[PDB]
């Protein structure tokens, strides 16, 4: 099923853009997966921090990036294109705020980002960025929202989502969870994300192996919990 | 093979991409212009006559260019749309610049000049749409003009394009009338040829479109006939056909 | 490796300029000899039909009143390069108020020639012989589609370049006079010509320091060939 | 095959083959190492002299990006020089636009974006060199960054680039670069780079070192000759 | 294979085949030997004549009063690079009013020639330049290979059969520093003669020398002008 | 494989795309042009009437300026464009220089216009070779022939189109000074030149004659018929 | 590979060979080796555990390997002391060992043609040019 | 099939190959086995390219040594009219010159016949390169 | 036709632009959406069936407005639909800024199709692989137009693209009468998606937009649930 | 296809109305046709019916009597059999169908 493929602009006889298809299979090349889950009043993202050496500066290995004070994102895909998407999103958010006078809602953010990625899919100039954006942020009158938006340019709202090598397994487990409705408090949301990544990876999750980002309605600010806080959360998960 | 680009010359000197665009008009619709003094007409055909097609334009195949110019279309829909937009724009540019209507030929020359440019510069597919033109001017009066996707044009008294073009032109030549070509006879001939060039018989009024141009008090009224007059025209042709069977 | 002026062969050659050079062999023989007295320039006409005017075939053209020209190869490319030469030498006269050296005109023509793949087309499929007189004395310059310009005491281009050049090395020597150079060039041309030499089969042109006029040979070709 | 010719095409696996080819072109370069000290960063680069006819200190692989930034390229040297040029242009633009020396994190990010930008068009190619950036500031400590040809850039406490990547990583991990002041980590870098580069292959070689930190007062200039001679002498003493 | 048609593509073994092919263009040109002392920088070039009665091609070009080159490669690329050098030197002399140091010129050439080897639309500059110059930091000899990589060469020879010159230069490498004008020029001539085949010998028409010194500008010696350095040359053993 | 590009030289230095452009003229109708002492007559054969189309929009001989006319061959689509460009150019030259264009100058312009189309990729050559003939030279008649490549040549008489070889070969044997001594004889020369038509019908021959400081005069199909009858009567001598 | 045709005789030979490789167990002194220039056409049944196994991989020599190989096959010939085998390796690419010996042979032959005893570097260069049948022509457009 | 029979014959021949000297000639050397073309069986590969002008005159002289030609023939001129021509086509040109000199009853083949022989052996089957498209070279 | 299907600027020997046909096949493999024109107004319906319960069904809307009187629906590449809706809104606003009257449906569909044609005339840009159904209330008569990547805008009275579109058209011409009203147009539109929608019709799975006298508006889930309980 | 090998190149065009009526009469000679079955009308309902399709129409008209256990075929048995044999496959897509005006 190779197809025409070789040029992103060329439709297959069945009508599928094979080159855009391979961007998704390029997403999971990094060997890491990030899980986002939306609580009743907060959104949390947990990613894989696999430092395969003792010489790497662990401070700069982060897959979490702060685009704006109210919206944060996590990266799953090729690192260079993920950083480029971060840089483009920062410029887009700054332009929105400077042009319309208020901070960008998370939905418009990678509505614009997916719009940029979609032009790259049509015009045969830019190779599509092989990485997914998972965005969290407290927007007023709709509470927390989570948006996963792909290289192909499709964005949607997720009560919870995950992208990576273990994407199907994680989304299946969320399918299992969000259905037996319960009080999705902040601790419950963090617990759900931690259980997601642990169950899909079957890893005890030493505190240096993950990076969790939290955005809550009480303090609408993107925060990355330090090692001690995630250790306490992991302990509370244990009992 | 030498049809990869529209700017490639074959070893025999034939622009293969152009001729591919030319022969593709066989898939276009049937539109014909009959011989006529003091008037001239085009007779188009509606392939897509599905009942779920709401009709809003009544001129899907008939376009008016100037106040005294009308053209049909036969080719790709998008190409026909952009070509007729350029047609109207060029006609209005001439009207603005000279304060005089475009004299038929110079408008067709303008389209053919634009069209051939796509057949010379690379990266642009040749316009695969041929279109008749009717009109009146103070120079030669009523004229019928044949556009051709190669940018080649030509004056004509009776011609057709689209499906069954050869049969239509041969039948128009069979009864070809010079001089004695009154508008009623032209309409009768158009219906008579459309009866055969179209595979579906009985020539349903809703599936047949006639547009006529006549000089009335120096106004050049361009007419598209409604369902009632097309119905009475096909009725006239049917009554005439009944008499033709008396030979047996 | 031979489909563009941007590809290098594994042995390092641009296999497009070579093809342009091969187009010179498809032209007509042009012979030029540089002497102290002056510079001669003999060319085969290779007319195809008697109906064409002999003056229409522009094999020997004039860049200026002080240098002549000889062409071999494409007519269109050569005319394009010639219009550069006349305009360039006129511009040099306009700006510096002096006659351009034949070496400088050849440099400008080559500078145009070094643009087939050196912009931001195809190499000009024509070899050019530039004969004229300057401050340093009479000089003959030859250039090729690659733009490599060099001066030659006596050079032959076009068809029969190898044979005419080989037969010219033996006959030519430094202390040569213009009349003897003309006779020798005509002898070589007649030897390497397919058709019998006559007045209408060739044109001759000579450049001298003292007679920078008469950059052609009109009806006195008959006298020179009749004394062969 | 087929998915490999252009850098704008994704393989059926889902990877840019041209990028990986550029990466596996860097392994065909002489080893260059860099270890960040408590108050600075030190680079040790191996310069394999290809002929005795090259003058001493030729086609050097240590570059000065800015007043405080340093460059330790490894790969094909032409792209290395071009990358040094664009990085210096970016540093100059940042200095002229913001009024202060460009932070190492920001400079590395911008140079990574420039490098990553060449792995997206079929009209360009990924750069064939991998280099380490290093600088020290009293307000930012000491930083070291790898920017690989794909465009990724994260910090390394101690890293190596070239043929002997893993071979130098093994000998770097057995050092406590966290504590030892790099007055002697220059010495240790000479030692480590002398372990790599087996003498049987690659023939002769020449070693260049540069440092950033409190010792050089924020700058990156090459280490003085006197310290370099004793560092090389100490490196040669580890033959057994 | 198939990855040797464009510079933009990378070969599986991590090489760029177009430049490796551009490397081969230098060896097509005739051998040119360049060597510098502590006080002079002289390059000697082997000129070739296309025919017996055609003038030998100019091999040593003039860039500035304190920088000069010898070309080994494509003629068009050589002329373009020489024009770029002349423009850059004129701009520097106009704007800084100082003879631009040769190292900066070589770096600018590397930057300019690195552009074709990364963007499609232009072929690599298939010419090798021996850049000889005298700035305030002493004489220099650079070689700019078509791969946009330049080396600071104490002495170097590129071109056709140029290796026999390189092994001679590396053998007399140590004594090149403490050499006067005539001895250094004679060493260069000896190397160039080493490039020559056994039957051919350096005559006044096939050899060109260009020297730039402490109080001497870069001067072209051709025809009769090479003779003052040609006389006194020891005959090749045979 | 050296013939699918215009800027690619064949191993033997051939522009095969340029050569294939000269195939278009060889497929066009035969056009002959001979220059006389005072009447420069040019004629075209193979009218090929479709018996249903008016011939006004078929015209092939067109006057570029008041004192120059040109008949083409090959495909008409490029012929109309070169017609318009030549007309605009001669008017522009009359504007910038008070002296109107000469035949050689307009021929050079047409040749340069064609050459700039044959010089670069992505632009197909004008597939025509036009016979430039006119009396704008102010005393000396001249006739020229352009080529689709871009080469222009001056002939005492020429022949282009389907039948160029036969008409040219027959024209050499009967083009002499005595033939052109009379204007009527000059036009009769065109008459017998085009008499070697594909079918030699004699009614498909259209000849136009322009004289010194006169206007273009397309022969009506009564003077053309009269001249054909006169030529036949002269040809009746063979009996 | 496998495919009543006339190849049903060598097929029995190959199957008998396969039977004997699997008949004898390891730890005995009957170690076998096999060589082939095309394993693409080899039946994989031959390349199965108990049969040959341990496919040794023979690559085209790299630059240093090419220089070394060209050095070995010139020890019996009076090569000049000043021959840059490394430069020879740089100028010899995509060359197998057989060609890396043929270059030395052709260099010696060309030296004999020139009527010289010791082989200069230029002789080796002409051998490189002649081992691939290329002829070196001094093109005029380089200079 | 029987293809492997000649295949095994070739393999046995290679085995025999690798005082005996072996000669092989082919007009399509790209169809040969790379093992057979390696320089252990064929240590030398001589390329018979199209002769140059000087060699073309030599071939003309060899093939015209027995012909009844007039002693003024410009064989050097005839060589330039046969560009990219093999040594066999020159023999055909020499034969066809005498053919033309036999068609009209002349016992001496003059130079005019040789040009006519060239126009029909070489030019008539080299390419098209016809006059209407050859007015671009001059 | 076999090797010329790649380029969109190269005619096949039969003169078939195969790339446009492939884009249309991509259109035919999208989510089924139906619009029918009633004597009272125009109703458009589509199925926004997410791959999991994990999705926020109210996040992205398929039935979307351009102006106060025009709505859109699509069956195909959603990312391509977003740029299309953006350009359609820009074109409508540009017409409103110049003529000061709201865009008529015919003109808006003509310029949207012209935008579609812009991407099918040169190499390197892909045709908009979505087909758009457009409503309108203007000059007292409802409109329903379909625009395809080929740029050919039709005047559909009632149609349905996407998966099982042939069966959707088969359902029509059976229960579609010209003299219907809007209230039963909703029921017909919901019925049409019922023959293709694989699953229960839950209020966040079928999105309907009525384009009535007051203007086009996307139905809130409560009204959709009311109609869906009425039909079921 | 050159003459001397193929002198006559005889074309077999689809039968006309007066020919299709003939095909309907030779393939229904053994069929027990009723009274009032106008074979010309059925032929008029088959524009361009190949010629084997006429035999297929006759066979299917007989089949429509086989499933009813009869021996006679009525006019409706033929008219409902013409639509079966003479079935057509439409484009089934207006988007493709309106590619050409």
């Amino acid at each position: 099923s190779a197809g025409f493929d070789r040029h992103i602009t060329i439709f297959s006889p069945e009508g599928r853009l094979y080159q855009v298809e391979y961007a998704f299979k390029a997403i999971n090349q990094g060997g890491l997966t990030s899980v986002a889950v939306r609580g009743k009043d907060c959104a949390v993202i947990v990613t894989q921090k696999k430092v395969p050496d003792k010489l790497l500066d662990s401070s700069t290995v982060t897959h979490l990036f702060k685009i704006t004070e109210n919206i944060g994102c996590v990266m799953t895909g090729m690192t260079a294109d993920s950083r480029s998407q971060v840089q483009r999103a920062r410029y887009e958010a700054a332009n929105w705020k400077y042009k319309y006078g208020y901070e960008i809602p998370v939905d418009m953010l990678c509505k614009r980002i997916a719009d940029i990625s979609q032009v790259y899919t049509q015009n045969a100039e830019m190779r599509p960025l092989g990485c997914c954006m998972i965005l969290i942020g407290i927007d007023e009158e709709q509470g927390p929202q989570v948006y996963k938006c792909d290289p192909a340019g499709y964005y949607c709202g997720f009560k919870a989502t995950a992208a990576g090598v273990k994407q199907t397994e994680s989304t299946s487990f969320l399918e299992k969870k969000v259905k037996k409705k319960f009080d999705w408090t902040f601790e419950q949301t963090v617990e759900t994300a931690i259980t997601c990544l642990s169950t899909v990876l079957s890893i005890d999750f030493k505190p240096s192996e993950i990076e969790v980002g939290v955005v809550t309605v009480e303090n609408p600010k993107f925060r990355i919990l330090t090692e001690a806080e995630i250790d306490a959360h992991l302990v509370a998960l244990a009992e | 093979r030498y049809d990869s680009r529209t700017t490639i010359f074959s070893p025999e000197g034939r622009l293969y991409q152009v001729e591919y665009a030319m022969e593709a008009i066989g898939h276009a619709g049937t539109c014909l212009g009959i011989l006529a003094n003091d008037g001239v007409l085009l007779a188009a055909e509606r392939r897509n006559i599905h009942k779920l097609l709401d009709e809003v334009f009544f001129s899907e195949k008939i376009y008016k260019l100037n106040e005294d110019m009308a053209c049909s279309v036969a080719g790709i829909t998008s190409d026909a749309n952009v070509l007729t937009n350029e047609l109207r724009l060029i006609a209005q540019r001439y009207l603005l610049q000279y304060q005089e209507p475009i004299p038929c030929e110079q408008l067709v020359t303008a389209l053919c000049d634009i069209k051939q440019a796509y057949t010379q510069f690379g990266g642009k597919r040749p316009f695969g749409v041929s279109l008749l033109y009717i009109g009146w001017d103070k120079h030669y009066g009523f004229q019928l003009y044949q556009s051709d996707p190669s940018g080649n044009y030509g004056g004509w008294k009776a011609t057709c394009i689209g499906n069954n073009s050869a049969a239509a032109v041969s039948m128009l030549k069979q009864d070809y009338k010079e001089g004695e070509m009154t508008l009623k006879s032209a309409l009768a001939l158009a219906i008579k040829v459309l009866n055969k060039t179209m595979d579906v018989s009985k020539l349903s009024a809703e599936k047949v479109e006639i547009a006529t141009l006549t000089r009335e008090n120096g106004k050049t009224v361009i007419r598209v006939l409604k369902q009632k007059e097309v119905e009475q025209l096909i009725k006239k042709h049917e009554e005439e056909e009944a008499k033709a069977e008396r030979e047996k | 490796y031979d489909r563009g002026v941007n590809t290098f062969s594994p042995e390092g050659r641009l296999f497009q300029v070579e093809y342009a050079i091969e187009a010179i062999k498809l032209g007509s023989t042009a012979i030029g000899i540089q002497t102290s007295e002056g510079v001669c320039l003999a060319v085969e006409k290779r007319i195809t039909s008697p109906l064409m005017e002999p003056s229409s075939i522009e094999k020997i053209v004039e860049i200026d009143a002080h240098i002549g020209c000889a062409m071999s190869g494409l007519i269109k490319d050569a005319k394009t390069l010639i219009d550069k030469a006349r305009v360039e030498t006129q511009n040099h006269w306009f700006t510096y108020n002096e006659t351009m050296t034949v070496e400088s005109v050849t440099q400008a023509v080559s500078n145009l020639a070094l643009q087939f793949g050196e912009e931001d087309s195809r190499p000009f499929g024509v070899a050019l012989l530039f004969g004229g007189v300057d401050e340093k004395g009479p000089q003959l310059f030859h250039m090729d589609p690659s733009g490599t310009f060099v001066q030659c005491d006596a050079r032959a281009i076009g068809s029969a370049s190898e044979g005419a050049q080989s037969s010219l090395q033996e006959v030519y020597h430094k202390s040569m006079t213009l009349k003897e150079a003309i006779k020798s060039s005509l002898i070589i041309l007649k030897q390497v010509m397919e058709e019998k030499l006559n007045a209408t089969n060739i044109e001759l042109a000579t450049v001298q320091p003292g007679q920078n006029f008469h950059m052609f040979t009109k009806e006195e070709l008959e006298e020179v060939i009749k004394d062969i | 095959t087929g998915y490999d010719l252009s850098a704008s095409t994704f393989s059926p696996d889902g990877r840019v083959f041209q990028v990986e080819y550029a990466m596996k072109a860097v392994e065909n370069s002489s080893t260059a190492i860099g270890i960040r000290c408590k108050d600075g960063v030190v680079f040790g680069v191996e310069k394999l002299v290809l002929s005795k006819l090259y003058e001493e200190g030729s086609n050097k692989r240590l570059f000065n990006v800015d007043r405080h930034v340093g460059m330790a390229v490894a790969g094909l040297l032409a792209d290395a020089r071009s990358l040094a040029d664009i990085a210096r242009e970016e540093a100059s633009n940042f200095r002229s636009n913001f009024g202060y020396n460009i932070p190492l994190k920001h400079l590395a990010d911008r140079v990574a974006m420039y490098v990553h930008a060449y792995t997206l068009y079929s009209a360009v190619r990924p750069f064939g060199c991998s280099f380490m950036l290093g600088s020290y500031s009293v307000n930012d400590g000491a930083q070291l960054y790898m920017i690989d040809p794909s465009g990724v850039s994260y910090g390394y406490w101690g890293c190596a680039i070239g043929k002997a990547r893993q071979a130098a990583k093994t000998e770097i991990e057995k050092l406590q670069m966290k504590e030892m002041t790099c007055r002697d980590i220059v010495k240790e870098v000479a030692k480590i780079i002398y372990i790599v580069h087996d003498e049987v292959k690659d023939k002769a070689f020449e070693l260049e070192l540069s440092w950033v930190g409190e010792l050089t007062n924020g700058r990156h200039e090459i280490v003085p000759k006197d310290i370099r001679e004793e560092a090389e002498k100490y490196a040669k003493e580890s033959l057994k | 294979n198939q990855y040797d048609n464009d510079v933009t593509v990378w070969s599986p073994q991590g090489r760029i085949h177009q430049i490796e092919y551009a490397m081969e263009a230098v060896k097509q040109g005739s051998a040119t030997v360049g060597l510098k002392s502590k006080t002079h920088a002289v390059l000697v070039a082997l000129k070739r004549a296309q025919s017996e009665l055609a003038a030998h091609q100019k091999k040593i070009l003039h860039v500035d009063n304190h920088i000069g080159i010898s070309i080994a490669g494509l003629t068009a690329d050589a002329r373009l690079l020489c024009n770029f050098m002349r423009q850059e030197c004129l701009d520097s002399r106009f704007v800084f009013d100082r003879p631009l140091p040769v190292s900066r010129l070589v770096s600018l050439i590397g930057s300019k020639t690195q552009i074709p080897t990364q963007r499609y639309g232009r072929r690599p500059y298939g010419v090798g330049l021996l850049i000889a110059g005298y700035d305030d930091m002493g004489p220099h000899i650079f070689q700019t290979c078509p791969s946009a990589n330049y080396f600071d060469c104490r002495a170097m020879s590129i071109g056709a059969r140029s290796q026999s010159a390189r092994t001679y230069l590396e053998r007399h490498m140590s004594e090149f520093m403490e050499c006067n004008l005539n001895e250094l020029v004679k060493h260069g001539l000896r190397a160039l003669r080493e490039t020559l085949p056994a039957e051919q010998d350096l005559t006044t028409k096939n050899v060109s020398i260009g020297i730039v010194g402490k109080d001497l500008e870069f001067t072209i010696y051709d025809d009769d002008d090479v003779s003052p350095f040609l006389e006194g040359l020891e005959e090749r053993p045979q | 494989s050296y013939d699918r590009a215009i800027t690619v030289f064949s191993p033997d230095g051939h522009l095969f795309q340029v050569e294939y452009a000269q195939e278009a003229v060889k497929k066009g109708s035969t056009a002959v042009g001979v220059r006389g002492r005072d009447i420069v007559v040019l004629g075209v054969e193979k009218k090929s009437v479709a018996k249903l189309q008016d011939e006004r929009t078929v015209r092939k001989i067109c006057a570029l300026d008041d004192n120059v006319c040109m008949a083409f061959a090959g495909l008409t689509a490029d012929a109309r464009i070169v017609i318009n460009r030549a007309r605009v150019e001669c008017q522009s030259h009359r504007l910038t220089v008070e002296d109107p264009v000469t035949v050689e100058y307009i021929t050079r312009y047409i040749a340069s216009l064609k050459q700039r189309y044959t010089q670069s990729n992505g632009r197909r050559p004008f597939g025509i070779s036009a016979l430039i003939v006119g009396f704008d030279f102010d005393g000396t008649p001249r006739l020229y022939q352009t080529d689709p490549s871009g080469t222009y040549h001056a002939w005492k008489a020429n022949a282009i189109g389907r039948g160029a070889k036969s008409v040219r070969e027959f024209l050499e044997k009967n083009y002499t000074d005595e033939a052109i001594e009379t204007d009527d004889l000059t036009i009769k020369l065109v008459i017998k030149a085009l008499l070697e038509v594909v079918q030699s019908g004699g009614k498909n021959i259209e000849l136009a004659v322009m004289r010194r400081d006169q206007s273009l005069k397309i022969l009506n199909p009564e003077e053309i018929e009269k001249y054909v009858a006169e030529i036949e009567k002269e040809k009746e001598e063979n009996e | 590979k496998r495919f009543k045709a006339g190849d049903r005789e060598v097929q029995r030979t190959m199957l008998e060979l396969l039977n004997q490789l699997d008949g004898f167990q390891p730890n005995t002194q009957v170690k076998v080796i096999a060589a082939t220039n095309r394993v693409d056409i080899l039946d994989p049944a031959l390349l199965r555990s108990g049969r040959l196994d341990r496919k040794i991989e023979f690559p085209m020599p790299n630059e240093e390997a090419r220089a070394r190989i060209m050095q070995i096959h010139s020890r019996k010939m009076n090569v000049s002391p000043d021959v840059n085998y490394e430069e020879l390796a740089r100028c010899t690419d995509d060359f197998n060992g057989a060609q890396c010996k043929a270059v030395c042979v052709e260099a010696g032959m060309i030296a004999l043609r020139r009527g010289a005893t010791e082989l200069t570097h230029e002789d080796y260069m002409e051998g490189i040019l002649e081992v691939q049948a290329k002829k070196k022509a001094n093109l005029q457009y380089y200079a | 099939g029987g293809d492997n029979e000649v295949q095994r014959t070739m393999l046995e021949l290679i085995n025999q190959l690798d005082n005996i000297k072996v000669l092989m000639a082919t007009n399509r050397p790209d169809t040969l086995d790379p093992a057979l073309m390696r320089p252990g069986r064929l240590d030398r590969k001589i390329e018979f390219s199209l002769p140059d002008l000087e060699g073309r005159t030599h071939i003309f002289k060899i093939h015209a040594r027995s012909m009844s030609v007039e002693r003024d023939i410009r064989f050097e001129l005839l060589a330039r009219l046969c560009p990219n021509s093999t040594g066999a086509e020159i023999r055909s040109v020499c034969t066809e010159a005498g053919m033309f000199a036999i068609r009209a009853r002349r016992k001496i083949a003059t130079e005019k016949d040789f040009l006519e022989a060239v126009n029909k052996v070489i030019k008539s089957y080299a390419k098209f390169s016809a006059t209407p498209r050859y007015m671009t070279y001059n | 036709e076999r090797g010329y299907s790649f380029s969109l600027t190269t005619f096949s020997p039969s003169g078939k632009l195969v790339q446009i046909e492939y884009a249309l096949a991509a259109v035919a493999g999208g989510a089924p959406s139906v619009g029918i024109k009633a004597a009272n107004g125009v109703v458009l319906a589509t199925e926004k069936k997410q791959k999991s319960i994990l999705y926020d069904e109210r996040s992205v809307h398929k039935v979307e407005p351009i102006t106060k009187h025009i709505g859109l629906v699509y069956s195909g590449m959603g990312p391509d639909y977003r740029v299309l809706v953006h350009r359609a809104r820009k074109l409508a606003q540009q017409y409103y800024l110049v003529y000061q009257e709201p865009i008529p449906t015919a003109q808006l569909v003509q310029r949207v199709a012209s935008v579609m044609q812009e991407y099918t005339q040169s190499g390197g840009v892909r045709p908009f692989g979505v087909s758009l159904l457009i409503c309108g209330w203007n000059e007292g008569r409802p409109y329903l137009f379909q625009s395809d990547p080929s740029g050919a805008y039709f005047a559909w009275k009632a149609t349905a693209m996407g998966k099982n579109y042939v069966n959707g058209k088969t359902f029509l011409e059976k229960r579609y009468n010209e003299d219907l009203e809007l209230e039963d147009a909703i029921h017909t539109a919901i019925l049409t998606l019922k023959e293709s929608f694989e699953g229960q019709m839950t209020e966040d799975n079928i999105e309907v937009g009525i384009c009535n006298e007051a203007g086009f508006r996307r139905l809130t889930p409560t009204e959709v649930k009311d109609y869906l309980a009425a039909i079921a | 296809l050159r003459p001397g090998r193929i002198d006559r190149k005889i074309e077999f065009p689809p039968p006309n109305e007066e020919a299709r009526l003939d095909i309907l009469k030779i393939h229904s000679r053994k069929m027990n046709l009723t009274r009032g079955i106008n074979l010309r009308k059925i032929a008029e309902l088959m524009p361009g019916a190949s010629g084997a399709e006429v035999k297929g129409v006759c066979t299917e008209a007989g089949m429509y009597a086989l499933r009813e256990r009869r021996v006679h075929v009525t006019q409706e048995d033929f008219e409902m059999a013409v639509a079966k044999v003479m079935q057509k496959d439409s484009e089934k897509n207006m988007s493709i169908k309106k590619l050409w005006k």
